[PDB]
RNA sequence: GAUCUGGUUGAUUCUGCCAGUAGUCAUAUGCUUGUUUCAAGGACUUAGCCAUGCAUGCCUCAGAAUCACUGCAGCAGGAAUCUGCGCAUGGCUCAUUAAAUCAGACGUAAUCUGCCGCAAAAAUCUUGCGGCGCAAAAUUGGAUAACUUGGCGAAACGCCAAGCUAAUACAUGAACCAACCGGGUGUUCUCCACGUGAGACGCCCAGCGAAUGAAUGACAGUAAAACCAAUGCCUUGGCAGUAACACCCAGCAGUGUUGACUCAAUUCAUUCCGUGCGAAAGCCGGCUUUCCGGCGUCUUUUGACGAACAACUGCCCUAUCAGCUGGUGAUGGCCGUGUAGUGGACUGCCAUGGCGUUGACGGGAGCGGGGGAUUAGGGUUCGAUUCCGGAGAGGGAGCCUGAGAAAUAGCUACCACUUCUACGGAGGGCAGCAGGCGCGCAAAUUGCCCAAUGUCAAAACAAAACGAUGAGGCAGCGAAAAGAAAUAGAGUUGUCUUGUCAUUUCAAUGGGGGAUAUUUAAACCCAUCCAAUAUCGAGUAACAAUUGGAGGACAAGUCUGGUGCCAGCACCCGCGGUAAUUCCAGCUCCAAAAGCGUAUAUUAA
RNA sequence: UGCAUGCGGGCGUCCGUGAUUUUACUGUGACUAAAGAAGCGUGACUAAAGCAGUCAUUUGACUUGAAUUAGAAAGCAUGGGAUAACAAAGGAGCAUUUUUAAAGGUUAUUGGAGAUUAUGGAGCUG
RNA sequence: GGAAGUCGGCAAAAUAGAUGCGUAAGUUCGCAAGAAGCAUUGGCUCUGAGGGCAA
């Protein structure tokens, strides 16, 4: 039905100026939700600055120069999202879409042999024709023979090459977790306990490295490692630790004065 | 046309709802099938999403099941004999779901003979004996099979799927409708 | 239509239009600081009222309130940076003691006159509007430019000004052209 | 809610009484809402009894809830 | 800035209103505007009526060219046209609308869902040659456009007939290669029996999806023995063990999910028409039954984008609106029908319910929020209008196609209005953008452009080779509103320390004129400059500031003329009847100032 | 692909039985589009704005920034229990445990699986 | 055609049964009222509902 997306109605995380235009690139249906994605045109133009405008972005994208999950994507309206590996082989760029501690999309540079690995959270388990178990992930992947120990909420370590699952991280207490929604999006902590409310939203209580307690809904967490020290993924600069606002302002003022 | 919306209905307070939009295609209804006994006549209906509903105007045969035996056969519909909605549907020989019909009992007699060796290869003789041992047949069903007409309940919706499948009446339900058919 | 460029007012008229005490006080300020109209004073009045309204709200909060700490620090930083308050006074209570002359003394027109670059405040006004005054090598033509303390030492004649290191002005140039023709 | 009427067949009307806060006057009003609830024959509630009701699909023009538990 | 003041009395102290006062992205009107930035802009009244023009189309290497088309000499480009996708978005408006819509918070296990992501696919005796046999890279079929011929018609975003020819249009159709698994059977044959028998071999079926039945879709409060028939073992009579299973698989599911399921999925029986299912019998590239890649499509399935439904709490005034609903559905029940699905949504039958002073029903004004104004605080008030939601396309209805419309720059009918005509007939829908006409107190250009932002799409850009886009942007008009900011500055001497007056001398700068230029899609503004060898310009700086006032409220004249309860002023108190602090003027002064009055609403007071 | 297998209590996971206490209020936490309103930083010459930009001055840094808030009521989790609310009762309208023995009257385990039996647990009374 | 006839609608015409909806001013609240109006009626073949008496 809806084909357009007003720029005011667009997600604020896209960092689109209200005076630049009426419209924003509407994400197509795909791996990620419209509200929880970053379209390729925004990435290639507003973030990587490789394209000065949409015309140059179409030149780059429709040539197949941008690979997402080791696959050329020729649509600038393609929704790229959390944990997606973006590669530009002609310029040697390898990013993974992560959330910084402020809940904004961050392009974390990836080395080789780790751009092959993508973490996917299991959102549903079902049985297909012929009695084959299928695990549906947060990015829309359907895996036809997952680990027998896989449960909803677990993270599957996936190799984008060879299309193979390589490891399973279960969603239990004490596991490293990153928050993918709400006010705590981008923060990283360990699961101290999960409060279960049948028929309603479960609450996960988390403790970051500094010891600060915070909670979210169980659907918003994303297991990323055995412990805070042993993360299976590379995280942004802040390491998921939320700094005090007053302390952050003082540090920025000191740094600005230092450069002056 | 026909609408399934609640706009025209009175509120629980008795108030008259002031409709402030035109009728939508999403809330549409269509005329009933009014399926009757006869040679199979079927009209497709293009439904929402591009899918097709089979509107049965006439049906003659159906796939009827014997639940206790876990088998089914494609038998002919002889007559419709009872309808819980209206006697005027039995009179017009209208086929709807849950109406009681009389179906041919010849296929069920043949299957019973070929499965248990009972009229109503020595390995097959032993197979028959093993099947009979714990098996018991209702007298009411057997009496109907000998007569040639069994009572069955329509379990499909002819106006939706275009087919009249059903199940033979057994036990208390058979006695319930035998009482209401004398 | 579909333009989202915000804008707001920066001044308000006094509630009592004809109050002799207010009229005489504002006449004193206009003559003393060489202001064009009362609107410049009332713009300063709104700036002060917003600062004092913010301070009164913060001083209500407990002294350890995080919002009071953050915004109280910012308010004191702004007052010290623009010279409204001296560095000796660091408490939020001293913001409430700010007066209209405190802000007016920080205007580029007053600063230029006090610095000795102009003979009067009116000479300062025309010098600024005629592109003769530069703050940190940047020509400023706005008399209401509020000078920061850090920028106060960097105020001098513009390098492109006839009084700085630029070409001769209009009357000398026109006189030279007339002499060449003559 | 509390059972209000049991005059229909296998259906009851319950009433949910609550206080609504009027911001201007800093005070409350007593308000009520009536719900038509399907009552299973597993329960025999009487007027004045407190019941727990769960939301189901539309079962009639007005019924959206089912009786789950009765407390005398 | 948590503020008041004038008027009731001969004076006083109250109550109390009237008047004064400040703001409004509140409008309109009057007078006046030199710069510069930023902006609302036919909502109000008539969801009134509209001339004209333009607003939605799309081609790659990669669906179909024999233009009697153009270049080159078969290679390229290719008008038309068929085919595939879109036209259900955007834009406009606010008429309807109070258990509605909407907001926050929930649900769909009650459902549909093209394009997009990740997946799945073993049914289906076909073709050639010969006469059933032998072989296999399936060398399938009939049309129809454009085009030609004849044309009809006044025309018509009107048509007829015949002749050609395409497909990724339509239709048909693929054996073996090619598996695992199961259910019925045979008076089949080999064995063991002396039949709950074991093997083969033969025959019907055994794919996804759909229908109807039948199972599974777990257990999770008791320990010990004996006997009988069948059967596993160790042993040649027992019970030490021990997943299960009469080989060819000695572990090829004894284990789906949820809070919950009649759901997922598996097995058995029967059924599947045309209203399902090709390896499009498809198209391009490289390396040469050559094999590699790209994208294109049928069906199955579930994520995503949505759609539709339901409704937890809330939402103006009115009782000079107290009962409302229930033939012909009102509240509930039963079996159905219908739906994509739930449902009195609807047929039949049944029962009397259901709602209402905690205001139902009815009437009145309203699109709903996010939000605007004003505000010490609490409040009051506005919200047609950019974003979200809803609804409509003159008024109603109905519908086709399609994943999605009850679509309106789609169709059908009626009503009203209206256009062309050759009189036989054919059309129209600006509450899209410009523009008109009316209406009004009241609201711009019949402009330029796809450069940016997006949408669609066969599509990156380029190369003979430029997709559309009144969405949108840019300019014109535009004192709605908002920001900055000119109309002069320094002295000289004299006159009446400062300060007036005359003149008298220095500089400075823009308004404006231009440019090697800059900007811009192109222009235009803004910025830069008045030589860098080399560039115009203030003295009455005539480059001349206005709008209201001068008894009080309320800042500013006991001035001078005129008029004489007249003319007139006056928001209120009042002034004016010959010496007017108030009218008409002059001078002087006051307030705000490129702004200042007036009217009407609204907030404060 | 046995390429396998081994070198008395307290947990946590699910079921089955066993007398039941909420709500208002208040503190934390979640879940909550922008635009708009507060607000951090930032000499777009200032400002109304905007979210930019800044600094080296050989091809690039700042692993640049774009922080934080408030937002009615209702809905969600959890902590506190003073003040209250809802419900119940109306007080004769009401309610001991633990040893032992003896008497009576469709479960595991017996190598599975299909009957039959009897033996006891365990409850039921006395 | 429809009261133009005539003193005058005199005379004639017209309306009609039953059933279901519906029914205004005024009123002494009883009426007005069959107000006014609008619908259906045949034949045939069926289907429901409405009982008595015994065990
Ligand atoms: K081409
Ligand atoms: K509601
Ligand atoms: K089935
Ligand atoms: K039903
Ligand atoms: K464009
Ligand atoms: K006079
Ligand atoms: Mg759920
Ligand atoms: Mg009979
Ligand atoms: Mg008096
Ligand atoms: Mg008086
Ligand atoms: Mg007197
Ligand atoms: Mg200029
Ligand atoms: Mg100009
Ligand atoms: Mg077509
Ligand atoms: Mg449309
Ligand atoms: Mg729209
Ligand atoms: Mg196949
Ligand atoms: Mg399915
Ligand atoms: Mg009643
Ligand atoms: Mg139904
Ligand atoms: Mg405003
Ligand atoms: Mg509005
Ligand atoms: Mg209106
Ligand atoms: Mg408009
Ligand atoms: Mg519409
Ligand atoms: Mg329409
Ligand atoms: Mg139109
Ligand atoms: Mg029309
Ligand atoms: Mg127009
Ligand atoms: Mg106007
Ligand atoms: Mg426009
Ligand atoms: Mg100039
Ligand atoms: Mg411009
Ligand atoms: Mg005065
Ligand atoms: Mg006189
Ligand atoms: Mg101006
Ligand atoms: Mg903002
Ligand atoms: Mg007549
Ligand atoms: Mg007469
Ligand atoms: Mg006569
Ligand atoms: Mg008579
Ligand atoms: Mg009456
Ligand atoms: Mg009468
Ligand atoms: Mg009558």
């Amino acid at each position: 039905a809806k084909k357009h997306l007003k720029r005011l109605y667009a997600p604020k995380d896209w960092m689109l100026s209200k005076l630049t235009g009426v419209f924003a690139p509407r994400p197509r249906p795909g791996p990620h939700k419209l509200r929880e994605c970053l379209p390729l045109l925004v990435i290639i133009r507003n973030r990587l600055k490789y394209a000065l405008n949409a015309r140059e972005g179409e030149m780059i994208l429709r040539q197949g120069l941008v690979h997402v999950d080791n696959h050329p994507r020729r649509d600038g309206k393609y929704p790229a999202g959390f944990m997606d590996v973006v590669e530009i082989p002609k310029t040697g760029d390898r990013f993974r879409l992560m959330y910084d501690v402020k809940g904004r999309f961050a392009l974390v540079n990836l080395s080789e042999a780790e751009a092959q690995i993508k973490l996917m959270k299991v959102v549903n388990l079902y049985t297909a024709t012929g009695r084959v178990p299928v695990a549906v992930t947060h990015d829309g992947h359907r895996i036809r023979y997952p680990d027998p120990h896989t449960s909803i909420g677990d993270t599957i370590v996936y190799n984008v090459k060879e299309k193979k699952c390589v490891d399973l991280i279960k969603n239990r207490q004490g596991k490293a977790v990153i928050v993918t929604g709400g006010a705590n999006r981008g923060r990283i902590g360990e699961i101290v306990k999960v409060e279960c409310h049948p028929g309603a939203f479960n609450i996960a209580h988390l403790k970051d490295a500094s010891g600060a307690e915070f909670a979210t809904r169980a659907a918003n967490i994303f297991v990323i490692g055995k412990d805070l020290n042993n993360l299976q993924v590379t995280v942004p600069k802040q390491q998921g630790l939320r700094m005090n606002v007053i302390q952050e302002r003082e540090e920025r003022l000191i740094a600005a004065e230092a450069r002056k | 046309g026909i609408v399934r919306s609640r706009l025209h209905k009175r509120k629980i307070t008795g108030g008259k709802t002031k409709i402030h939009r035109k009728r939508m295609k999403a809330e549409l209804g269509r005329l009933p099938a009014n399926t009757r006994l006869g040679a199979r006549r079927v009209s497709p209906v293009r439904a929402r999403g591009g899918n097709f509903k089979i509107r049965a105007l006439r049906l003659d045969t159906g796939n009827f099941a014997w639940a206790s035996e876990a088998i089914a056969h494609r038998v002919r519909l002889l007559d419709v004999v009872y309808n819980a909605t209206s006697n005027e549907l039995v009179r017009t020989k209208t086929l709807v779901k849950n109406c009681i019909v009389a179906v041919d009992a010849a296929p069920f007699k043949r299957w019973y003979a070929k499965h248990y060796g009972i009229d109503l290869s020595p390995k097959l003789q032993r197979e028959w004996t093993r099947r009979r041992r714990n098996h018991r047949v209702e007298k009411a069903i057997a009496d109907q099979l000998r007569e040639g007409r069994v009572l069955a309940r329509i379990t499909s919706r002819p106006g939706q799927s275009g087919r009249a499948d059903g199940i033979l009446l057994e036990g208390a339900e058979l006695q319930f409708y035998l009482k209401r058919l004398e | 239509m579909r333009n989202y460029n915000n804008f707001n007012r920066v001044w308000k008229a006094p509630r009592r239009p004809f109050e002799k005490e207010r009229l005489d006080r504002e006449m004193k300020l206009c003559g003393q600081y060489g202001l064009r109209c009362k609107r410049e004073i009332w713009r300063v009045n709104m700036t002060l009222s917003k600062m004092r309204r913010t301070a009164r709200l913060l001083l209500t909060l407990p002294e350890n309130h995080p919002r009071r700490l953050l915004e109280g620090s910012a308010i004191m930083r702004r007052c010290h940076e623009y010279g409204f308050l001296d560095e000796e006074k660091d408490k939020l209570d001293y913001v409430l003691s700010l007066t209209v002359p405190d802000i007016l003394e920080r205007r580029l027109q007053t600063i230029v006159f006090k610095a000795g670059l102009a003979k009067s405040v009116h000479h300062a006004r025309v010098l600024i509007q005629q592109r003769h005054i530069a703050v940190a090598k940047q020509i400023v033509t706005i008399p209401s430019f509020i000078v920061r303390v850090s920028s106060e030492r960097h105020i001098a004649f513009a390098d492109a000004s006839p009084f700085g290191n630029g070409r001769t002005g209009r009357v000398k140039r026109v006189r030279a052209k007339a002499a060449k023709r003559h | 809610g509390v059972v209000h009427s049991t005059k229909m067949h296998r259906t009851i009307i319950i009433r949910r009484n609550y206080l609504h806060f009027i911001k201007k006057y800093q005070r409350y009003q007593k308000r009520h809402k009536s719900l038509a609830v399907h009552c299973s024959p597993a329960f025999d509630p009487k007027q004045g009894d407190e019941v727990v009701i769960g939301q189901c699909r539309p079962l009639s023009k007005t019924i959206r809830y089912n009786v789950l538990e009765v407390v005398s």
